[PDB]
């Protein structure tokens, strides 16, 4: 039956529903085209990746830390000081890999056929066949990539998403923290919410 | 910035204490309590505001005492003119891309000019809000931008 | 009407939106006078 | 199910082709046209049940000064001037949240104009189902408990007339309330008490 961001609305003709996680949402036609539509499909994923880790990795240390099983400063803050080599030797070297691994997946999305010289020596590959879900050591336990689990992995990505713009935007005009944004609306909702901080 | 920042102006300070004297001036014939003084005590208001904003901004002035504004790129003053003019770059955007949107729509029809002088508003409000994502316009240019007849 | 509709979206439709974009200006204006430069970054 | 012989509004007249009597509260009164055509008819229909209805939520609001005149209460405050209070958290508070409730609820009732189906579910609980036909009566049990709603044309169209009517007298009521109030400074109820004491001199006039 597929899913309707909006009920009475119906789901455009290029979203055949084919692809996980499709509602019919395109209002504005920025898949009309399909092979925009297959670029799409790969940028949402790894900006859905991305944040997933992202919203993660700022927000449990924010928790731990205010239970008190751990000290680190909040994610606005890693960035000053405090780690053995400097800002700048880390950046090169996050983008001498980056660089790599990328300009990388990027062959697989151009032509997929980018999966031997592993290691440098060609022994190893990758077996498979869908864009943006390789197998091999990426998948170690091999959990079933079952449509519909991919409809999970998205899902999470575009909540992660909305999460990550929150949590910046909730950084300014709060000055504070996520965690501690909600500390502060749990306390007293009815008090706390955008208005008052607005 | 052979110039000296507009806080540490004395000449925009001059044109501050200037301005605000002649408003008081005609101040003085309307007596207290009425509707020209508050109008004249709300410009001068809006004055002292306006000056206040300048030097809080960090602008340099000139030796006239007036602010003046640098193009170059330095980051200190992006405020002046790029950090404007992306904003403007991309309602400009917008608003050709949602144009451009409405004719091809309009193109393959009947008599297409009559859609150009009578605006088919159901079709235009459909279309405008495509122009929030027009800068992925780009994304059309790697396949079909342009026409290639010419 | 459909086309007293009609008579609208003409020229007229010109002056209804720059109507309203005057107007927002000046709303914009009175709300954020003498802006020489975009101070919030 | 159109009368042509159904009383009118102008006795004399002669009514619009449009005006057809099947529907409710049809006295063939559109001067203007305005309902000259059908896609703008049926949108006008369900504006006006919504006006009416919402119109006699607001009779209410006439209702409690009443009360607070005579029988007194915490509702003395006048509906003027009601909303400049402090009561629990702000107003502007209050009026996002009911933006967000309000919002679902029609972002609700214009898929089914738009449409002729989505009463069709409960989005939690796809069973709940309920369904009324025709347009801006939804039906089911939250909106039609008793069910008096589902019936027989004749009875369905004399009830609804009912419905509109009162609406369009609300509507007036409301509107006059509001104007009351402005050029009397007062309560409407006191407008209607001073009247009553004096209706040959109690009038707009006498101000
Ligand atoms: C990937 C996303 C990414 C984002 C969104 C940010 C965001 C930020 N960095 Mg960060 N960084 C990111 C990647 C990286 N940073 C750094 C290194 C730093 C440093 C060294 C600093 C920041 C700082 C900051 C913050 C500036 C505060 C502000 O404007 O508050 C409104 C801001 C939260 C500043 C900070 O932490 O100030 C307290 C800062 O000094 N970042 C590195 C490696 C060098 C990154 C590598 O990917
Ligand atoms: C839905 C219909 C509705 C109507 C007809 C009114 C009408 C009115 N309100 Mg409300 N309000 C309504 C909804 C709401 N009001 C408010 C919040 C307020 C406030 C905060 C105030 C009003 C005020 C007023 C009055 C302004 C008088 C004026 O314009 O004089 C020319 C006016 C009687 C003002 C007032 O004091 O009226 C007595 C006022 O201060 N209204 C909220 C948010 C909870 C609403 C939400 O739906
Ligand atoms: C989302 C991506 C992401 C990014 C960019 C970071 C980045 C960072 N983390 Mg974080 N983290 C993340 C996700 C992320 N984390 C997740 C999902 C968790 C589990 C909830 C954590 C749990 C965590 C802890 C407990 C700590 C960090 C720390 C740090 C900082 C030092 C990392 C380091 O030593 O290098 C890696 C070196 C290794 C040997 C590994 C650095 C700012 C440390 C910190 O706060 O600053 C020192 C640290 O205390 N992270
Ligand atoms: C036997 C131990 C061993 C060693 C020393 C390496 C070493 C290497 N591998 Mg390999 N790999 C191994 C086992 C090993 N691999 C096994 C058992 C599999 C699955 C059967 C793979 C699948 C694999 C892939 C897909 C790739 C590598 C790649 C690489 C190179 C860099 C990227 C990386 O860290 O790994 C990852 C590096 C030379 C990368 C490479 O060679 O560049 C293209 C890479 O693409 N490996
Ligand atoms: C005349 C030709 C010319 C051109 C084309 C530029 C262009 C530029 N300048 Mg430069 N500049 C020039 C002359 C010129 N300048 C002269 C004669 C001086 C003497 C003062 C300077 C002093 C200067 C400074 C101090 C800076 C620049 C910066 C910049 C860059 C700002 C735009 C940006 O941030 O990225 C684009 C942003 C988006 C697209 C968003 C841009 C590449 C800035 C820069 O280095 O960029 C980081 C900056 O810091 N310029
Ligand atoms: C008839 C005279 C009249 C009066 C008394 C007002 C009064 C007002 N206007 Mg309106 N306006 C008018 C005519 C008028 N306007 C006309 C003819 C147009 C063009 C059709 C507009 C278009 C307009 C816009 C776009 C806006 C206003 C807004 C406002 C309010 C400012 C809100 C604020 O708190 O500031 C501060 C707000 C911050 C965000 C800081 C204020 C109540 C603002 C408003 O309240 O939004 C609904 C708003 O942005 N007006
Ligand atoms: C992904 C982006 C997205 C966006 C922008 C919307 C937006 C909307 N949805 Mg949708 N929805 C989505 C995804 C989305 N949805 C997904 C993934 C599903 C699951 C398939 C749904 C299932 C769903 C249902 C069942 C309904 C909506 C409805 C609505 C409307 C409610 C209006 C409102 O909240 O009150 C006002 C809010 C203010 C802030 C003002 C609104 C237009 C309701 C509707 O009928 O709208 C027409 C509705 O009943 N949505
Ligand atoms: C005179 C006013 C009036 C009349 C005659 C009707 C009549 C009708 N309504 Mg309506 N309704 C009204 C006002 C009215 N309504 C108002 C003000 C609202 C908004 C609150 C609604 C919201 C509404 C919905 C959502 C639905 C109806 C439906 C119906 C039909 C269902 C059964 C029924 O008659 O209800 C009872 C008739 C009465 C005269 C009730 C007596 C007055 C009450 C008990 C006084 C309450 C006291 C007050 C709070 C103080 C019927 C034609 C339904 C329908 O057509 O089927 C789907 C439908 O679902 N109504
Ligand atoms: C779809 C569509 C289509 C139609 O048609 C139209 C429309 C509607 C327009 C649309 C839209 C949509 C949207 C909105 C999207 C968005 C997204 C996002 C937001 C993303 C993010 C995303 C986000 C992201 C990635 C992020 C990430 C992040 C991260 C990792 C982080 C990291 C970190 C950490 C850990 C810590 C520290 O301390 C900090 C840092 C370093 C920083
Ligand atoms: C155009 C035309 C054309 C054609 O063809 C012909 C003809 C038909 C003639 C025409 C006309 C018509 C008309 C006149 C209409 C009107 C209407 C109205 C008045 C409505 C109201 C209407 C009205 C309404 C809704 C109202 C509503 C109200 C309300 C809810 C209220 C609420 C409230 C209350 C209670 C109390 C509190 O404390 C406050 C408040 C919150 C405020």
């Amino acid at each position: 039956k597929k899913g309707e961001w909006l009920p009475g609305l119906a789901s455009p003709g290029y979203l055949t529903g084919s692809l996980p996680g499709d509602n019919g949402f395109d209002p504005l036609g920025l898949a009309e085209d399909p092979e925009n539509l297959r670029w799409f499909v790969q940028a949402e994923l790894v900006n859905g990746r991305w944040a997933m880790l992202g919203v993660a990795g700022m927000l449990l240390p924010e928790v731990f830390t205010s239970i008190g099983i751990i000290n680190v400063p909040k994610w606005y803050d890693a960035g000053k000081e405090e780690y053995f080599a400097s800002s700048s030797t880390l950046f090169v070297i996050e983008f001498i890999l980056s660089h790599y691994v990328e300009i990388r997946r990027w062959q697989d999305i151009k032509n997929p056929g980018s999966v031997n010289q592993d290691p440098i020596f060609k022994q190893y590959s990758l077996p498979a066949g869908e864009v943006g879900y390789p197998g091999g050591i990426f998948n170690p336990l091999n959990f079933a990539p079952t449509l519909e689990a991919k409809e999970k992995e998205i899902a999470n990505g575009r909540l992660a998403m909305l999460a990550f713009l929150g949590f910046i935007i909730q950084h300014n005009v709060t000055g504070k923290g996520p965690f501690d944004n909600l500390l502060q609306h749990i306390s007293d909702p009815w008090h706390n919410t955008i208005v008052q901080t607005l | 910035s052979g110039l000296t920042p507009c806080k540490e102006s004395k000449q925009f300070a001059k044109r501050e204490k200037q301005s605000i004297k002649k408003l008081e001036s005609s101040l003085k014939i309307y007596a207290a309590d009425s509707a020209p003084a508050l109008a004249i005590n709300a410009t001068i208001e809006k004055t002292k505001r306006r000056f206040d904003n300048y030097a809080k901004q960090g602008l340099l002035c000139g030796a006239d005492g007036l602010p003046h504004l640098i193009v170059s790129g330095d980051q200190r003053h992006w405020g002046e003119f790029i950090t404007p003019g992306i904003l403007f770059l991309y309602i400009a955007g917008w608003i050709g891309w949602v144009g451009r949107s409405y004719l091809i729509a309009i193109r393959d029809e009947k008599k297409p000019t009559q859609k150009e002088i009578i605006i088919d508003v159901p079709l235009a409000s459909r279309l405008v809000f495509r122009g929030f994502s027009w800068p992925i316009a780009a994304y059309r240019e790697l396949l079909n931008g342009e026409l290639v007849a010419k | 009407r459909d086309l007293k509709t009609y008579l609208s979206v003409a020229p007229v439709a010109s002056t209804l939106w720059f109507a309203a974009l005057a107007g927002l200006l000046i709303e914009i204006n009175r709300l954020f006078p003498d802006a020489l430069t975009f101070p919030f970054f | 199910v159109a009368e042509p012989d159904r009383p009118l509004w102008f006795p004399g007249s002669t009514p619009p082709p449009w005006l057809d009597g099947s529907l409710p509260g049809d006295f063939g009164f559109d001067p203007l046209g305005l309902g000259s055509d059908p896609e703008s008819l049926r949108w006008n229909v369900q504006a006006e049940l919504v006006h009416s209805r919402w119109a006699m939520l607001g009779a209410a609001g006439i209702f409690i000064p009443e009360f607070l005149t005579k029988l007194g209460i915490l509702l003395t405050p006048s509906w003027y001037t009601a909303g400049e209070q402090e009561y629990f958290t702000d107003t502007t508070t209050l009026f996002i949240v009911e933006l967000v409730f309000i919002g679902w609820a029609e972002g609700r009732r214009w898929a089914d104009i738009l449409n002729p189906g989505c009463v069709n579910t409960d989005p939690i609980f796809p069973n709940n189902k309920l369904t009324g036909t025709d347009v801006g009566y939804p039906g089911g049990l939250w909106f039609d408990p008793l069910g008096w709603g589902s019936a027989s044309p004749q009875k369905l169209k004399e009830l609804r007339t009912k419905e509109i009517k009162n609406g369009r007298l609300a509507m007036l009521a409301v509107m006059g309330a509001w104007f009351q109030h402005i050029y009397t400074g007062t309560g409407p109820i006191d407008n209607l008490f001073a009247h009553l004491a004096d209706p040959g001199h109690a009038t707009i006039f006498a101000a």
